């Protein structure tokens, strides 16, 4: 089994995320939602209609009654009309945020380090640990985010299946899901990314290092105790190089919502900093 | 500063 250390380095983990991650969605409420509806700028709205694209999404509303409110975006053409879901985003990411927050907040290996470095690991991991809540929400196979009495649906594209995989956000999710993972291993997953003692900012490097080993073998025993299969052999090693990708899709990301911000702001105070937008 | 450019961050973070 795991030492007695590990044993309870789990619980403080999992504990953290249930005060933190509310998985039935019942507290995101008073949200947005889309209305009853030149050379150099021109690039760049080719970028942003490019950015955008493959993360089109439908947007349903399961009512008490039983009534039920669906939102088809519009096809891609003219201009805005691309970013009509993006204030409701906004308020989901920044409702997610939050919790993201809170549950760095509650693990003491994260209290007990300097504020500007748990500022810094905050900065650099929101994204990150926001995916990896919303990857145990999805439903691959409907390609949909259950979240709650909302839903988020996939809106199916050019190519289709093998294109919608060119989008790494996309991929992220559908291979990582395709894994079967634990709670106990997705909350790893959390704290090994929180504690990326490789971020920009991070001032105790050693130390935060040495916590980032002390998480990533917690789930290599947490694995080996729990799924000796010669078919979960190298699972550990599966997940590590999905953190990895997930790191490399999170530098995009920003970079991509830049882009977007820059040419119709939208990103929420809390985003902004998260983001480190500009003004 | 990191601290003073993370406002409500940093106000979320103590609590
Ligand atoms: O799986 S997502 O993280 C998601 C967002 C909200 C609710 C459920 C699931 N992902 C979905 C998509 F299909 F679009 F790829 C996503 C990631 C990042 C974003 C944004 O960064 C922002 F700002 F809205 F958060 C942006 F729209 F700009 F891309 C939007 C959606």
């Amino acid at each position: 089994g795991l030492t007695e250390e590990q044993r309870m380095m789990i619980r403080e983990l999992m504990d953290a995320q249930m005060k933190t991650f509310d998985t039935t969605f019942s507290h995101f409420k008073n949200f947005r939602l889309p209305g009853v509806l030149s050379r150099e700028e021109a690039a760049k709205w080719s970028q942003v209609r490019k950015d955008l694209c493959s993360l089109k999404v439908s947007l349903q509303l399961r009512g008490e009654d039983g009534s039920v409110w669906n939102y088809k975006p519009p096809a891609d053409s003219g201009g805005k009309e691309i970013f009509s879901l993006l204030p409701h985003m906004a308020d989901m990411s920044t409702y997610m945020f939050k919790g993201i927050i809170s549950f760095a907040k509650v693990i003491s290996y994260f209290r007990d380090l300097p504020i500007e470095d748990q500022i810094s690991l905050l900065k650099g991991a929101a994204f990150e640990l926001s995916q990896l809540r919303f990857n145990t929400v999805f439903n691959a196979e409907t390609g949909t985010w259950e979240c709650g009495r909302l839903s988020y649906c996939l809106e199916d594209t050019a190519g289709g299946f093998q294109q919608l995989l060119l989008e790494p956000m996309l991929k992220f999710h559908y291979m990582l899901k395709k894994l079967q993972l634990h709670e106990e291993e997705y909350v790893l997953m959390q704290a090994i990314s929180l504690f990326s003692p490789d971020r920009p900012g991070v001032l105790q490097h050693r130390v935060v290092d040495q916590l980032q080993e002390q998480f990533a073998i917690t789930l290599k025993s947490y694995i080996e105790c729990n799924r000796p299969q010669p078919a979960h052999r190298f699972l550990f090693l599966k997940i590590m190089a999905m953190l990895t990708e997930l790191r490399s899709i999170n530098a995009q990301h920003t970079q991509r919502l830049l882009r977007i911000q820059d040419i119709h702001p939208f990103a929420t105070p809390l985003m902004q900093e998260l983001f480190g937008i500009t003004g | 500063s990191l601290t003073e450019r993370h406002k409500i961050l940093h106000r979320l973070l103590q609590e």
